[PDB]
């Protein structure tokens, strides 16, 4: 029961591939626009990558890296190592590390900080440091 | 061009001498018009067996519709050019 | 020594663009489905925005922000500024800043804690702070 | 103004309908590229599924999670819950929760870590626990 | 077919008897070509009132352009068919 249409009109194409219910619908207008459209998904496979840039900030993927990037930022989904980046600002997710680096370090919370630690703890430090209770 | 003498086709002949005829005219048609000229105004063919075919250009007073059609049972393929709307393809069931 | 096919059928658009190893494949199904193919990339750029929605899930992205966003999530990877969101657990990576706020923070590890600071500390606290050795 | 093309030479589809300032061009190469591009956005919406595969590392979406994935590293951006794996090194980012999880944690700074904690704060440790003023 | 006979056509009329007339032969076109037949081979045909069609394979000596043309005002469809580029689709205003 279904119907096919293939358009160029002054708008441009307007592809709509319908069955009864279903649908698949792409445009590519002359104002500018991309229109996917579909009912279960879109799938999407390559062999080595997918840029997608808009003016300097990219989404990428590679057979190991998935970049998230714009200038002065970027995320590394990188195998076996994640790297979160602002300058000055970094959070390193290796094996077995958390490196939560900064010049500066603020840490709120209302209820608790509940550390543990199955052996020591090395909290090295300068000038001062204090307490309350 | 091959398009041969199907048949239903009323044709004339002569008899140029004993044991010898031959076919000149041709009194029949398969496609034309059913109405008054100002409404259709059809340059067409048919094509082929059961005559599911149709290379048209229909020019009413609204639109100049081309098209190169097939009927068949359960599949309706198309190709059409409009003046307003534009080329066009199309599969219908 | 290429082949080149466009179709419709009742399925959709069958298009598959090949060279004598590469190809390229995209269909329009009609059983609901866009799958895309390549042999080496999908590159897609754009100059303002490119929006992938199912169901209120975006992945957004400007000049300037990539949103990654559901309903009650969000990761702004705004400019010169990382914010992380889970209502309420707050990471903001700010230039100079790791602000790591919730209302309850735990803290496992194995090993270590080996916290240096190139200034002093201040760690603030209320009605209990124990320790052990 | 417009003009709208749309070609089959031996590298493939050469597609670009254009206004007269504006445009979207699409190729489907022979040498295995797709090309996208606009000049506002490309819009792709679904119902279930985008699922974006360069040899097992899926950017995939759903309803409710966002997997950023490879091998051996996930982000999750599930409903309420936000999980990033690296083996072994968590950080769940819960309603109330940072948990911070790995076998060994490092921490650098430059000028504070200026921790506050509306409620009490408990350090367990073992070994050893040192500091320096 | 069905090609109807518009008007300046100019056309050979038999007079059989009194009160019979028929009609014979055909002198006239309206697409032809203009050159000297080294420059292009055309082979076409007009469709419709204003003759705003063409079914032409021009070959020059560079290129064998199929064509299936329209000339409206402000709307150019078409449909080509080349032997160095390939299928064409155009729409042009």
């Amino acid at each position: 029961k279904a119907d096919h249409i293939f358009n160029l009109e002054e708008q441009g194409l307007l592809i709509d591939i319908k069955d009864d219910s279903k649908g698949c619908t792409t445009k590519l207008e002359s104002s500018g626009k991309i229109t996917h459209n579909a009912t279960e998904s879109i799938e999407s496979s390559a062999d080595k990558q997918i840029i997608e840039n808009v003016k300097d900030s990219k989404i990428s993927i590679t057979e190991k890296e998935i970049l998230l990037a714009t200038k002065k930022s970027s995320i590394m989904l990188s195998e076996d190592k994640i790297v979160i980046k602002i300058g000055n600002s970094l959070i390193i997710l290796d094996d077995s590390n958390i490196s939560l680096e900064s010049a500066t370090i603020n840490i709120k919370s209302s209820a608790n900080i509940n550390i543990q630690a199955s052996q020591n703890i090395d909290i090295k430090s300068l000038n001062n440091s204090i307490k309350a209770d | 061009q091959f398009i041969p003498l199907r048949n239903d086709d009323i044709i004339l002949i002569e008899i140029q001498s004993f044991t010898k005829g031959e076919i000149i005219e041709l009194i029949s048609n398969s496609a034309i018009s059913t109405k008054k000229a100002q409404q259709q105004l059809l340059q067409r063919q048919l094509l082929g067996s059961k005559e599911n075919c149709e290379m048209a250009y229909t020019q009413t007073s609204d639109s100049e519709t081309f098209s190169l059609t097939q009927v068949n049972e359960d599949c309706e393929n198309s190709f059409l050019i409009n003046d307003k709307k534009g080329i066009f393809l199309r599969y219908k069931s």
